[PDB]
């Protein structure tokens, strides 16, 4: 259906994500198990970690478009993320290592992300009908990978240790890397422009050396996350300052505040929302005993069948408010199930947790899916960093909420973490609600200005 | 996932007895293990437990008599039965749930021990 370098691209973001998936389904976990963290500073580290892995996906594009070329720049983002998966494993032994494996990991990520779709759009001529379908099979690729890591890194991390964990994902991006060049030919006349000159080795040092650079910044900041508060504070208020100085930059404007409400939300699933189904959920669904860390897996799960779906089936501001309202709907459900539907011990169904991810996973596909595309329709560079700047700082806005859901380590009795949970649940879903019906009420005069 | 049980037996009013707890594959550190006892015609009841980061939760009645503890290098988890009396007498279980959490009901444990039976009898010796 697809030319044949699709399925390469298929494979190679499956394998990538399948390796980040296994890190992020248990970092949490591992902070406040291995390393001993309060669930508080598990939770803001996770923030941190989370907003330098978004914000940072702003360089692989330029790197990959300007300087190296998009198939170096995806040899170069694989190798880094590799080393950073092994260097995770490798924490174990050398517990000082973790900041620095994790912004390895981070700008690794932030190397590689923007890449392959790039390359993808390549692999088709400019108007092929055929274009949408392949970029929503390479979505569903990337729930694929993450729906077989956050499904089965707990289970290998509870059997085997985290070690094993990191190391497998490690070699998800070896083996993504071994068929990137096994199916080298396929790609030989796609590409950026600098794909097809020598490579220049000045420039690749300059990308060597500021990666080094940002490893240990990523260190620094993830260590000492109430300094990165702070640089991201100072960052947004001034470039804000001057993207007021320099009227369809308003309505991006608007819609980047609602995309941050949005991320914050997101970024509940490996944090709050997941030790709410430790603790105050049953560890058993269709008589199957499962790992509970496990439940973040229904976020690509409900992605996976739902984008064909919802690609078979207004326009912008309403697709985002219908997202929003979704969002709020899911964190109202978790709180009605913690508040009405608890067992006498504390516990609740986890059918209730099933369908918080499914309101999530539609919020999910009307907004982030459907986000910097038609930002890109209303629009530049500026714009592009200023993007990333605020959905990082989404990310450390909501490890900041999580930690208002964290529960210290001597409490036992679920009756006594439910409250906290559905206090807190409840009110992000009502203000939420407030949010997805002030965009409602802006949804025509937003139209107009797109016009 | 199977937890294996040892150390029951029969004993005297006021002494003691220790239980032990092991898993197989899964590693107990994840989990906190809940210790279940069942008497003669009634149903299994909490009655003390450990959850996986040195949390303690304990049944009124055993308060002050037995001690919930860990050891993590040998993977194992411990109940010491101090000052036993009769109604001590059971079969003992041992649970295992993911997490931080000590539910009081069989329900909110998914891994059990197959049960150790511990007797209290009133002797003592003749005056
Ligand atoms: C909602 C998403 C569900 C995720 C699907 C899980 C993938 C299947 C696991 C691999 C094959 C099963 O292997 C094993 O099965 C038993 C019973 O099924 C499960 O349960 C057992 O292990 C896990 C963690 O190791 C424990 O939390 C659990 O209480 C224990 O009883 C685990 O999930 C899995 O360790
Ligand atoms: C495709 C050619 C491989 C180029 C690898 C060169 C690496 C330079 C090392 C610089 C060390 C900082
Ligand atoms: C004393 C512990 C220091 C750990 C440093 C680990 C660095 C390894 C570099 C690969
Ligand atoms: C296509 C080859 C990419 C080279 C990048 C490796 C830099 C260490
Ligand atoms: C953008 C909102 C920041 C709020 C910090 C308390």
């Amino acid at each position: 259906q697809q030319p044949r370098p699709f399925f390469m691209i298929f494979f190679v973001e499956l394998w990538e994500r399948f390796g980040y998936y296994g890190v992020q389904g248990v970092l949490a976990v591992f902070f406040v198990k291995q390393l001993g963290f309060s669930q508080e500073q598990a939770f803001v580290t996770f923030g941190a970690f989370a907003a330098l892995v978004y914000g940072l996906i702003s360089i692989g594009g330029y790197v990959g478009d300007h300087l190296l070329g998009t198939k170096r720049t995806i040899v170069l983002g694989a190798l880094v993320l590799a080393i950073g998966y092994f260097m995770t494993g490798m924490s174990l032994l050398k517990p000082d290592l973790i900041f620095i494996a994790l912004g390895t990991i981070a700008v690794g990520n932030g190397l590689f992300k923007a890449n392959p779709a790039s390359l993808l759009s390549k692999c088709y001529p400019p108007k092929d009908p055929r274009l949408d379908g392949a970029f929503t099979l390479f979505y569903m690729s990337i729930n694929i990978g993450s729906l077989i890591a956050l499904s089965l890194a707990p289970v290998i991390a509870d059997r085997f240790g985290y070690s094993v964990t990191y190391n497998l994902c490690g070699a998800g991006l070896i083996i993504a890397l071994l068929v990137y060049i096994a199916c080298r030919g396929m790609v030989k006349d796609i590409g950026s422009e600098p794909d097809f000159r020598p490579m220049s080795f000045s420039k690749l040092l300059y990308v060597l050396l500021g990666s080094v650079v940002m490893i240990f910044v990523c260190a620094w900041l993830m260590h000492n996350v109430e300094v990165a508060n702070l640089v991201l504070i100072v960052l947004s208020i001034v470039v804000t300052i001057i993207f007021f100085r320099q009227n369809k930059m308003f309505v991006a404007f608007v819609l980047m505040l609602e995309a941050v409400v949005f991320y914050i939300l997101y970024a509940q699933m490996p944090t709050s929302l997941n030790f709410f189904a430790i603790n105050n959920v049953h560890h058993e669904i269709l008589g199957f005993s499962i790992n509970p860390v496990s439940f973040q897996a229904l976020n690509p799960f409900w992605v996976v069948l739902a984008s064909p779906i919802l690609a078979g089936i207004l326009s912008m501001p309403m697709k985002f408010t219908l997202g929003m309202f979704m969002c709020s709907l899911g964190f109202l459900t978790a709180a009605a199930a913690g508040m009405w539907f608890a067992d006498a011990q504390g516990l609740t169904s986890p059918w209730f947790i099933v369908l918080v991810y499914l309101f999530q996973s539609l919020g999910e596909l009307f907004i982030s899916a459907l986000g910097l595309a038609m930002i890109a329709a209303l629009v530049m560079g500026f714009i592009l960093g200023m993007w990333f700047l605020t959905q990082a700082a989404a990310f450390l806005l909501g490890g900041y909420v999580a930690t208002f859901t964290a529960v210290p380590d001597n409490i036992t009795d679920p009756l006594e973490t439910l409250p906290v949970y559905t206090n807190v649940f409840g009110k992000i879903g009502l203000v939420t609600l407030g949010v997805a019906v002030v965009m409602l009420l802006m949804v025509p005069w937003l139209k107009r200005m797109i016009a | 996932v199977q937890l294996v049980e040892s150390g029951g037996g029969l004993v005297q009013a006021g002494g003691s007895l220790r239980l032990s707890c092991a898993a197989s594959g899964p590693t107990l550190s994840n989990y906190a293990v809940g210790w279940f006892r069942q008497a003669p015609g009634k149903e299994r009841e909490f009655v003390a437990g450990i959850n996986w980061s040195s949390g303690l939760r304990y049944k009124d009645v055993v308060k002050g008599r037995f001690t919930v503890s860990r050891d993590n290098v040998k993977d194992t988890v411990y109940l010491q039965m101090n000052s036993l009396k009769p109604e001590d007498t059971a079969v003992y279980y041992c649970a295992a749930r993911f997490g931080g959490m000590l539910p009081l009901q069989p329900s909110g444990y998914a891994n059990w021990g197959q049960g150790t039976q511990v007797t209290v009898s009133s002797h003592h010796h003749h005056h």
